[PDB]
């Protein structure tokens, strides 16, 4: 307690810069576990496509990829479009 | 080969001025204007004399820094890939080590000159 | 072509310019410039990246050495490439040593020295390939992070332990 | 490795790169994906020296893709002799392959 | 009476003018008025070499539209 | 600000995106045509080049295997002129 | 005429000398700090379009201040025949002119003339401030007055 | 296309001549003095009556110097400073490359050596410490110089010179990255050799530091060089930090904009220039590495934790 | 050591699709859409085949397709067109996003024209 | 292919330039730094040609551990030059025996 914060004033006091940079460089760390938006940062590069996505084909039972890029079903990103 | 175009005129540009004020300006030369300079008097004799550093060690320190620094130039690139997570410790754990070998000779006397 | 294997040249004799001991920046002269064109050479295939990293650190490391020439390790009378006559032999024996091969490459193209290639120039070995928004070089330097891992532990500690040892040894007590 | 510590825990910790046909940042392909792929494949759990006499076909035409030197000579042949006879005469230029 | 100042910056303004309009008006005069086509992947620079072909006088800059179609 | 204009940049470059992939099929289809043109090209000059040649297949397979392989560039343009060469091989690296 | 074209060309050399000569950061006795007296914002040294350089590699006239002595004189000597041509001498001051107050004394050589070839004499004891300034533009006229490339042409 | 090159360095030549003139110009009035005003009207004639003087003025080759290596560097240094000018994202650059910075970069570095070599090859001691303290200089600068680099662009997304326009757009660049122009624009004052961080020069304390054998030609390679830099890389802190807006129908409303903004910059490195007392080269290389270093990895860990912190990763194309 | 095959010169030949990058990518957005059928039938051939000579007769699939894409636009609302292309030339890169008010005109014909 | 050709003699004489000591080690030592340009430029010529994206890596790390080892090698040549004074090869003989 008495410690600490006589030493935060001391560093503050000889090399505010040190105690700064510090300070830039802590939570710069520990926001990430804190991040909110980290998700949709993972989201954000795996919505942006280089190789084009080759078409598979059906032999049956797969509704979930579409015949078609108008159809409702398969992967989506109206989150971005919010965003 | 457009970068070769402005790279050749650009030396020769160069080239054309030391060239005519080397021949164009007269020519006069008769040893002590030839001779070097001593602020006025003459040297002990030298200019090729050992001039020992006296900050020695933050030059080797320099290459060690300025090696790791192209470790981290992808960085830009290193942002657009699908696995951010691993790459936000990795990135991150190269600038601590970097902040701890700073803070290492820090600590160790180092920076400050060696006399 | 030319400029593919013209500037390969270039290095040769500048990688002569330090091999046959000069003074030593004049042999920092021969390497800087092989530097130089040895960007081109990675250029021409692509490379941008790998090329201007050289004539970054290269430069940055060769920006010392000078200093520790002029300052620790200069003589009364500096070296040059004509001064003495054994680094001019040296320098000579090394504008003949790939003189030959190259008329031999030049007139033949089936020059069998140690290993066996041919000599239809280098624009044959590119590819036809199509790298579509992403350039090979510079995402496969970005995958340090993302797939590296343990290759990027190891050159990071031991970057930690090159401030160590470069410590220690000339502290001198 | 002397001791596949690799193995052993089961995590990779350089393996990812050494063959050319591993994973790539989206799916880059190399120069010889399908010809390093069929050595590779067909050289496995069979054994190092168990590899040479058999998976070599697979292997010749790898290395070939790799360096494509016999087929460098092939192109060496066809220009040497092309410039032998052009120059004597005979062969004149079709049109599309000079512009 | 520091307006004196301005005469040295007029100049040197107009000094430095001269390299910025010109590096477009050359690449507007060099393409035909649309500006100058950057390729810093390969799609783009496969495109400028279709571009150049289909014109058929091997100029990048001059495109046919849906009248070369028929 | 920083934040709300990056996205919108990435919301164009997919949307960018979405259309060079649009048109991969169409420049897929013609890449190959062009390629393939070209290596028949090469073969029926290949038919009276070699005459005087004492053994020469013309058109052997170049691999021990008969499946396909992308054309090695020295053979598409190997024949063709200089100023071609350097269009397309060196095309890119020096272009600005 | 080719006497046209060589006077032409005689104006332009002159013109670039007289306009941009450069003063060397010399300096002796009383005279030295009067010198830079005039260099102050009262005078303006530079706004007559002259700049201080420091090494002889660097300027076009000397300006010798102050008194001359029997240990100052090889320096003086090495660092005027330092100087590239052209290269011009001012003499600051009734001491290094001739002799001066100490023109008797033992550890005094009368006459910088003595020892470097002059171009004028600026003559006061200090100089005034406004009386060197003007010996600067006696020099810019006689950097007019010149034959050069003229004399070379009837050479 | 060689026309394009003439305008792109002849125009250079004359604007590093009409500098020296605001050189000693805007520091008078800066100064209590009035500035050259006495060679045709306000004095705007003088960089002409500089030129032409120190060509005509006569070339020295000391006895003791090395005459290859006395000639090669001022060759590579005005070189450099000129080609410096062909890769920034003025409306239309010269040279699109995409890796702009690592192209400024490395031949930034590049320049020190024509610097560098112009010392020894002088062969005296005022030039041989001008020349080491050159080396200590581009000790400090360097090591950190590409880690603002890369903070600043982290969030343009590419080393391309073009796109910064794009990333800019709205708002300057300046008020995201405040602290990092802090660290940029004084350190490129540190690379510039101005007032206070000039010590390969240094006025007082060695002469002239790598100019002392130098005269005529090769000093005006010399001064147009350094003088070519500052306002080259000063253009270079132009668009890194205050890039304005560019309309591809009137691209010339770019140029007006940027002019300025590049101007009144260098207005402030004549401004430095007259206020400030000198950096000993000691603590030169010390602060760069003692509180300089330690807070550019600060800034460096926040700009790059931060495009994943708020989902803004910049795209590269 | 063996045989090449190459298909000859005559079933190679198409009705090429001749007209600019610039209109094929201001386009590609509808192009993309319903002229897919011959473009996903093509490269699930060049993907399993893996063989480019066994994918002809989709590449001319495709090219027609497009030729009769391109026919359709051509004979609707031609004109807006004309400057919806021509916008996107001027772009050095291409961009979209200076084309919103052209791109608007292009979007209403083929919305309710066809 | 030819290029590859000019840039392993590279190696040859960097080798017999590196293991032939005249005067002094600061030339033998910049020898060795200059071996390893060398050393990049053939790993990177494989590596661009193959289109192998991965082991893109190596020419840089090789660029790591090359000029770190010259780092601990001028900084070994400190050591030298201060109970030493000069740098030559031919005087480092002080363990004849
Ligand atoms: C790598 C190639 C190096 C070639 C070489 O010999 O360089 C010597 C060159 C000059 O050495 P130096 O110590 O200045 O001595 C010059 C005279 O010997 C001493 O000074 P000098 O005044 O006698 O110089 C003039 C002299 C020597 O000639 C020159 O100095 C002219 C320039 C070099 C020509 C070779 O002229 C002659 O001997 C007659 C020439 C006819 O040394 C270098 O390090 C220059 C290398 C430049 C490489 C290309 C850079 C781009
Ligand atoms: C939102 C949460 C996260 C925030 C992250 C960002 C950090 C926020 C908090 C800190 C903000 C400021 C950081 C940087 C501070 C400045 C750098 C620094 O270290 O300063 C202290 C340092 C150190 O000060 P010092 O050298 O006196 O030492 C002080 C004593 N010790 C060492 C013990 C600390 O200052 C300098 O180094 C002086 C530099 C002088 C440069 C030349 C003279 C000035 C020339 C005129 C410049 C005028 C402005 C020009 C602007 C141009 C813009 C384009
Ligand atoms: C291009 C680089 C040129 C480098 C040499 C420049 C130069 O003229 O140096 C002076 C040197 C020497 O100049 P120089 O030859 O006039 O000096 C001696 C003159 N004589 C012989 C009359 C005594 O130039 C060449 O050696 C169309
Ligand atoms: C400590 C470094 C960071 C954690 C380890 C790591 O990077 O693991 C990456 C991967 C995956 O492990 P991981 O624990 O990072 O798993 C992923 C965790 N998230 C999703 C939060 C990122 O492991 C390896 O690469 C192991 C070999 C290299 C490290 C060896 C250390 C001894
Ligand atoms: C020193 C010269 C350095 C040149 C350089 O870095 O060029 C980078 C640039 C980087 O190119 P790039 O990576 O921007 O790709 C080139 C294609 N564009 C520009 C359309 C994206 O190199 C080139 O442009 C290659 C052409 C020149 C190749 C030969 C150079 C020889 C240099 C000899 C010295
Ligand atoms: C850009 C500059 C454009 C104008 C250049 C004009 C020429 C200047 C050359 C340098 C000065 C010498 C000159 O003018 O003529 C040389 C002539 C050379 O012949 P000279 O005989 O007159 O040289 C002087 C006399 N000696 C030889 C005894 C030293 O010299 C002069 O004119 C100086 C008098
Ligand atoms: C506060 C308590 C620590 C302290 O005293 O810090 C200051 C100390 C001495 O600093 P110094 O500048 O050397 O003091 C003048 C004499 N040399 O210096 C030290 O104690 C060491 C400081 C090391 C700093 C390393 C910074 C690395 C990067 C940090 C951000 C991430
Ligand atoms: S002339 Fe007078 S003012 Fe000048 S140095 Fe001599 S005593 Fe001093």
């Amino acid at each position: 307690a008495g410690r600490i914060a006589s030493f935060l004033k001391n560093a503050w006091a000889k090399e505010p810069v040190l105690v700064a940079s510090f300070a830039i460089g802590g939570l710069a760390i520990i926001l990430p576990s804190l991040s909110p938006y980290t998700n949709y940062a993972i989201r954000i590069n795996r919505a942006t496509p280089y190789n084009y996505p080759v078409p598979l084909r059906d032999d049956g039972n797969m509704p979930d990829v579409p015949s078609h890029p108008q159809d409702p079903q398969g992967p989506s990103l109206e989150w971005l479009k919010n965003l | 080969m457009n970068i070769m175009l402005t790279l050749l005129t650009n030396v020769t540009l160069a080239s054309l001025l030391v060239l005519i004020a080397f021949w164009l300006p007269q020519l006069n030369a008769y040893s002590e204007k030839t001779s070097p300079y001593e602020c006025g008097f003459d040297p002990m004799g030298s200019a090729r004399l050992p001039f020992s550093m006296k900050f020695f060690l933050v030059a080797i320190t320099f290459l060690l820094f300025d090696l790791e620094i192209a470790l981290l130039l992808p960085l830009p690139w290193a942002s657009q890939t699908n696995n951010l997570k691993t790459m936000l410790t990795m990135a991150l754990f190269l600038l601590i080590l970097l902040a701890a070998s700073l803070a290492y000779e820090w600590t160790q006397k180092g920076l400050e000159w060696a006399e | 072509m030319y400029i593919a294997f013209i500037l390969s040249t270039i290095f040769v004799i500048g990688f002569v310019g330090f091999s046959s001991k000069p003074s030593p920046i004049y042999g920092g002269l021969g390497l800087i410039v092989s530097g130089g064109v040895g960007c081109g050479i990675v250029l021409n295939f692509g490379g941008s990246f790998l090329g201007l990293m050289v004539f970054l650190i290269y430069l940055g490391g060769m920006l010392v050495v000078f200093g520790y020439t002029t300052a620790m390790a200069t003589e009364m009378y500096p070296e040059v490439w004509v001064s003495n006559k054994t680094v001019f032999g040296a320098f000579v024996s090394g504008l003949m040593m790939e003189f030959c091969m190259v008329y031999y490459a030049l007139k033949e193209e089936e020059v069998e020295i140690i290993f066996k290639f041919n000599g239809l120039g280098d624009w044959v070995i590119y590819d036809t390939g199509d790298s579509g928004f992403f350039s090979e070089e510079a995402m496969g330097i970005a995958a340090l992070y993302s797939y590296g891992t343990w290759l990027v532990i190891v050159t990071g500690w031991s970057l930690l332990i090159g401030v160590v040892v470069i410590m220690e040894i000339t502290r001198g007590n | 490795p002397f001791f596949d510590v690799q193995k052993r825990l089961g995590l990779d910790l350089d393996r990812w790169m050494t063959i050319q046909s591993a994973e790539q940042p989206h799916k880059i392909p190399g120069r010889c994906h399908a010809f390093e792929k069929e050595w590779i494949e067909c050289a496995h759990g069979i054994g190092g020296i168990r590899a040479e006499k058999e998976c070599k076909i697979e292997f010749d035409d790898f290395v070939e893709c790799l360096l494509r030197q016999k087929t460098m000579k092939r192109l060496s042949a066809i220009k040497r002799q092309r410039d032998k006879l052009i120059k004597e005469g005979k062969y004149t230029p079709p049109p599309h392959h000079l512009g | 009476m520091w307006f004196e100042i301005l005469p040295g910056i007029a100049v040197m303004a107009a000094c430095l003018f001269i390299p910025g309009m010109a590096t477009a008006h050359i690449h507007k005069f060099t393409n035909g008025g649309k500006e100058k086509r950057v390729a810093h992947f390969s799609y783009q620079w496969n495109l400028m070499e279709r571009d150049r072909c289909i014109s058929g006088v091997n100029r990048y800059h001059v495109t046919k539209g849906l009248e070369n179609i028929d | 600000s920083m934040m709300k204009w990056n996205r919108e940049r990435r919301r164009l470059q997919i949307e960018d995106f979405e259309a060079r992939i649009a048109l991969m099929p169409l420049f897929q289809a013609e890449k190959d045509r062009r390629v393939l043109q070209m290596l028949r090209e090469n073969l029926e000059e290949e038919a009276i080049i070699m005459k005087d040649v004492p053994d020469w297949k013309v058109g052997e397979s170049v691999f021990h295997t008969t499946r396909w392989v992308t054309p090695m560039m020295g053979e598409l343009y190997g024949l063709r002129t200089n100023e071609e060469i350097l269009s397309a091989t060196y095309g890119f690296i020096w272009y600005t | 005429r080719g006497e046209y074209v060589v006077a032409k060309l005689d104006d332009l050399v002159n013109w670039a000398r007289r306009s941009s000569l450069w003063p060397m950061t010399f300096g002796l006795a009383c005279c030295a700090v009067e010198m830079m007296h005039m260099a102050a914002p009262r005078y303006d040294m530079d706004r007559f379009g002259v700049v201080f350089r420091a090494s002889p590699r660097q300027s076009d006239v000397m300006i010798v201040a102050g008194t001359l002595t029997n240990k100052m004189a090889p320096a003086l000597r090495k660092v005027y025949d330092q100087m590239p041509e052209p290269r011009y001498v001012v003499s600051m001051g009734s001491c290094a002119n001739g002799g001066g107050y100490y023109h008797y004394s033992y550890s005094v050589v009368r006459g910088c003339d003595r020892i470097v070839p002059v171009d004028i004499y600026v003559p006061g004891c200090p100089p005034t401030a406004e009386a060197l300034l003007y010996g600067i533009l006696q020099l810019q006229r006689k950097i007019k007055r010149e034959k050069r490339l003229r004399i070379w042409y009837r050479r | 296309f060689m026309i394009n090159i003439l305008s792109l360095i002849i125009p250079i030549l004359l604007a590093v001549a009409f500098l020296t003139l605001v050189e000693r110009k805007v520091l008078g009035y800066m100064q209590l003095r009035k500035g050259p005003n006495v060679v045709g009207p306000y004095g705007l004639l003088q960089p002409i009556a500089d030129a032409l003087k120190l060509v005509t003025k006569e070339p020295l080759r000391p006895g003791t110097s090395s005459i290859s290596m006395f000639i090669i560097a001022p060759i590579l240094g005005l070189s450099l400073a000129l080609t410096m000018w062909v890769p920034l994202p003025m409306p239309y650059p010269l040279i699109n490359m995409n890796l702009g910075v690592l192209f400024m970069l490395a031949m930034s570095s590049l320049a020190v050596y024509s610097i560098l070599w112009s010392g020894w090859a002088s062969n005296s001691k005022y030039a041989l410490i001008g020349a080491l303290r050159a080396v200590a200089q581009t000790i400090s600068y360097e090591v950190t110089l590409a880690i603002i680099l890369l903070s600043v662009l982290l969030m343009n997304g590419s080393y391309t010179l073009s796109t910064l326009i794009t990333t800019q757009e709205h708002i300057w660049m300046i008020f995201t990255s405040w602290p990092l122009a802090m660290m940029w624009f004084i350190s490129t004052l540190a690379e510039t050799n101005r007032a206070p961080f000039d010590l390969t020069e240094g006025e007082s304390e060695l002469v002239s530091g790598f100019n002392v054998e130098y005269a005529a030609g090769p000093f005006a390679m010399f001064f147009m060089a350094e003088y070519a830099n500052i306002i080259m890389m000063n253009a270079f802190t132009a668009i890194l930090f205050l890039g304005a807006s560019h309309d591809p129908h009137t691209p010339e409303l770019y140029t007006i904009n940027f002019v300025l903004k590049t101007l009144a910059l260098t207005i402030t490195f004549l401004w430095i220039r007259a206020s400030y007392p000198r950096f000993r080269y000691d603590q030169l290389m010390h602060l760069l590495w003692k509180s300089f270093l330690p807070l550019t990895l600060a800034l460096c860990m926040w700009h790059i934790s931060l495009p994943i912190m708020t989902a803004s990763i910049p795209p590269q194309s | 050591p063996g045989i090449v095959e190459l298909p000859t010169l005559e079933d190679l030949k198409v009705q090429e699709v001749k007209v600019s990058s610039s209109v094929l990518k201001a386009a590609a957005h509808h192009y993309g859409a319903q002229c897919d059928k011959p473009n996903k039938e093509f490269m699930l051939c060049r993907w399993e085949e893996k063989d480019p000579r066994r994918c002809l007769e989709e590449g001319k699939l495709v090219n027609q397709c497009a030729l009769d894409f391109f026919r359709q636009i051509k004979r609707h609302c031609a004109e807006p067109f004309t400057e919806y292309w021509t916008c996107i030339d001027y772009s050095g890169l291409q961009l979209f996003r200076h084309c919103r008010k052209q791109q608007a005109k292009f979007d209403e014909c083929v919305l309710d024209k066809l | 292919p030819l290029v590859y050709m000019n840039i392993i003699m590279a190696f040859a004489i960097a080798l017999a330039g590196l293991l032939m000591y005249r005067s002094h080690l600061m030339s033998s030592l910049l020898c060795l730094e200059g071996m390893m340009l060398s050393l990049f430029i053939m790993s990177t010529l494989i590596i661009l040609n193959t289109h192998f994206t991965l082991a893109n890596m190596m020419p840089i790390i090789l660029l790591v551990f090359a000029a770190c080892e010259a780092a601990l090698g001028l900084s070994l040549l400190v050591m030298v030059s201060n109970t030493y004074g000069t740098d030559y090869v031919q005087n480092l003989n002080l363990l004849q025996c």
